[PDB]
């Protein structure tokens, strides 16, 4: 039973991986570029200023 | 689940902090890849033997630092990395997790968890390349290692801290004797006295994943996985993984050794490690030294096996017993890699293929298998009985060869020949059968003291079982006295003599 | 604590709880063994007496 539960955890983990990659593919289609570009441009500006 | 979410959030916060801190502190552009070695530009002030992060995700390490270009050996498949990939450096020397959490866990050369049992909890990180302890930190090998083979491995012992070699051809029993030693260490690591526990660590370098899976299955079948680390690099991963896995196993071994604990490390089949270094050096622009082998193979064996040592009481009295294994071709112990490893070790254990095919499962040749702990670093009960039995057996072999040369006062008329043949037939063992030290003295004592003249070679196999049953059924007094004392005194010698000539009639 | 979605630990616990009294132990070596032993000492004393008197003779 404990190894069956370990296999259950492993299959839950791989199903989570499939969900993550599916959501990544979904993000590859939706317009999610300009806002994040501005966000990490500000992040890199703050990184340069912090030093 | 709940843990992956918070783990991912914390680690990506740390990732953003790293990206926003000191830029990345150095980078590089890939110039070439292949066979697990990658050239890269940049990295002007990169440290030597330093881990590097690749954009694809493959790990790396710096064996060579040329002007401009940097020689990086690829830790994993080279398929992912391409030209122009950014190569971030980790900022630290190549390390591996070390600690008590690695017990019961299988990890790769880099120390990442590969068994899928969860994260590795390590007290700290130790460099894969660590200078061996000096003369004073080292201590004379005096604490025995219970091999549990009921063979020459007992009469000429291993002891805590020796790098006793296991030479022989493939499928001769090198892995077999290694696993028997690991299983026999359970009787001593299952207690509470940490001064006698031997936390084993396996190095399954150049071993197919099916074989190492069967090996770990056999380990946990005998409840041996609780104290054994299976840090290794199988044949699936790249050559640098094979090259580094034994060194990181050595790092784990020193962590056990530097903490006052005793650890047994078995470098299983270092030959693939040597040829993996060959593969690195061929395309890393290091010319080969001798016999198509780069010269530094002897040096790498030196640094890797000399780390195995018995620490002094000042350093914690820790031990790092090593069991190197080499796969020779056709029994050629005079080949290059043999010559270096026989000169790198503290004695060897020969396993010829002919003896394995003859029927002797241990298949160990007494004549050439030497060690530096003759009648030392033993229990004491076995060391008094057979402190010089190896020389007697070698002389028996020579005279038996001499006996067949010409018909003279030899053969069965020679007491030395009879005793030698009976002892050689005595020294046998079946796999997955760890025998304790207490049930080994009476057999060797009967052999050495000339009590087996009238027992016949064919009946010695039954005599062993009968004598062991005799002790374990109706003579457990002296057996338990030997086990608890770890030595046979005048009283124990007299009791063993009583038992042996009482049972000689049967 | 190792198992989370056990759904079986209570069942096995109850099964072992009801299984420990497997059955009554026999402990009845007193019907043919006793007769064999009785004959044993009887004719053994007889043989001791006869060998003793033979030795004296
Ligand atoms: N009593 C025994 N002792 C040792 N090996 C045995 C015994 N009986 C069978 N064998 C076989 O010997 C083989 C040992 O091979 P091994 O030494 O692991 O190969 P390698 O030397 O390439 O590691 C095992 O596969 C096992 O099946
Ligand atoms: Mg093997």
């Amino acid at each position: 039973w404990v190894r069956y539960e370990a296999s259950l955890r492993q299959l839950e983990q791989r199903q989570l991986a499939k969900s993550v990659v599916s959501r990544v593919q979904s993000e590859l289609g939706n317009p999610k570029f300009q806002e994040k570009v501005l966000q990490q441009s500000i992040s890199e500006i703050e990184q340069l200023l912090s030093k | 689940k709940a843990q992956p979410t918070e783990v991912s959030s914390i680690l990506e916060e740390r990732i953003k902090g790293v990206s926003d801190e000191a830029n990345l502190n150095e980078t590089g552009r890939v110039l070439a890849v292949g066979d697990g070695i990658a050239r890269v530009f940049g990295l002007n002030n990169i440290q030597a033997e330093e881990l590097v992060e690749f954009s694809s995700g493959v790990k790396g390490m710096a064996l060579n630092l040329e002007p401009g270009q940097v020689g990086i050996v690829l830790f994993g498949s080279d398929r992912l990395v391409k030209e122009g990939e950014l190569v971030k450096r980790t900022g630290n020397i190549v390390d591996v997790p070390v600690g008590p959490g690695l017990l019961g866990r299988v990890v790769d050369a880099l120390g990442n968890p590969i068994d899928g049992k969860g994260p590795i909890d390590a007290a700290g990180r130790s460099r894969a390349q660590v200078k061996a302890p000096g003369i004073l930190p080292r201590r004379s090998v005096h604490e025995p290692v219970q091999t549990g083979l009921k063979a020459v491995d007992a009469l000429v012992p291993i002891g805590r801290g020796q790098r006793e070699l296991i030479i022989g051809d493939r499928q001769t029993g090198k892995t077999a004797v290694a696993l028997d030693t690991i299983l026999n260490q359970k009787r001593w690591n299952n207690g509470s006295d940490e001064s006698k526990k031997l936390y084993c660590v396996y190095v399954a370098v150049g071993q197919k994943r099916s074989t190492v899976a069967q090996l770990v299955q056999t380990l946990e079948q005998h409840d041996a996985m609780k104290y054994s680390i299976i840090v290794a690099a199988t044949a699936s991963e790249a050559a640098p993984l094979q090259y580094l896995a034994p060194f990181t196993a050595a790092s784990i071994g020193e962590w056990f050794r530097d903490n006052g604990k005793h650890a047994l490390i078995v470098y299983d089949d270092l030959s693939k490690q040597a040829v993996a270094y060959r593969q690195l050096s061929l395309l890393l622009r290091r010319p080969p030294g001798r016999e198509a082998y780069p010269g530094d193979v002897f040096y790498l064996h030196s640094r890797l096996l000399e780390r195995a040592a018995k620490l002094s009481e000042k350093e914690g009295s820790g031990s790092l017993t090593a069991l190197p294994v080499i796969e020779t071709q056709g029994g050629d112990v005079s080949a290059y890699i043999p010559t270096n490893v026989i000169s790198i070790t503290d004695g060897q254990i020969f396993l010829e293929a002919e003896l394995f095919y003859k029927g002797i499962r241990p298949a160990i040749n007494v004549g050439l298998s030497v060690s530096r702990v003759g009648s030392a670093a033993q229990v004491k009960a076995l060391k008094q009985v057979a402190g010089s039995l190896k020389l007697f057996l070698a002389q028996y072999r020579e005279v038996a060869a001499f006996a067949q040369f010409g018909s003279d006062l030899d053969a069965s008329t020679k007491q030395t020949l009879v005793r030698g043949e009976r002892l050689t037939q005595l020294l046998k063992q079946n796999q997955y059968s760890p025998l304790a030290t207490e049930e080994q003295v009476p057999l060797i004592y009967a052999g050495v003291n000339g009590h087996l003249d009238g027992i016949e070679l064919s009946r010695i196999g039954e005599f062993e079982s009968s004598f062991l049953s005799y002790l374990k059924s109706n003579h457990n007094e002296l057996l338990t006295e030997i086990r608890e004392k770890g030595e046979l005194s005048k009283e124990l010698l007299a009791s063993l003599k009583s038992a042996t000539e009482s049972f000689v009639a049967t | 604590s190792v198992l989370k979605n056990t759904s079986v630990i209570d069942k096995i616990e109850s099964y072992v709880k009801q299984y420990k009294p497997v059955k009554i132990d026999a402990s009845k070596q007193l019907q043919v063994i006793e007769s064999f032993e009785k004959h044993a000492m009887t004719n053994a004393k007889e043989t001791e007496s006869l060998v003793s008197k033979e030795l004296k003779d």
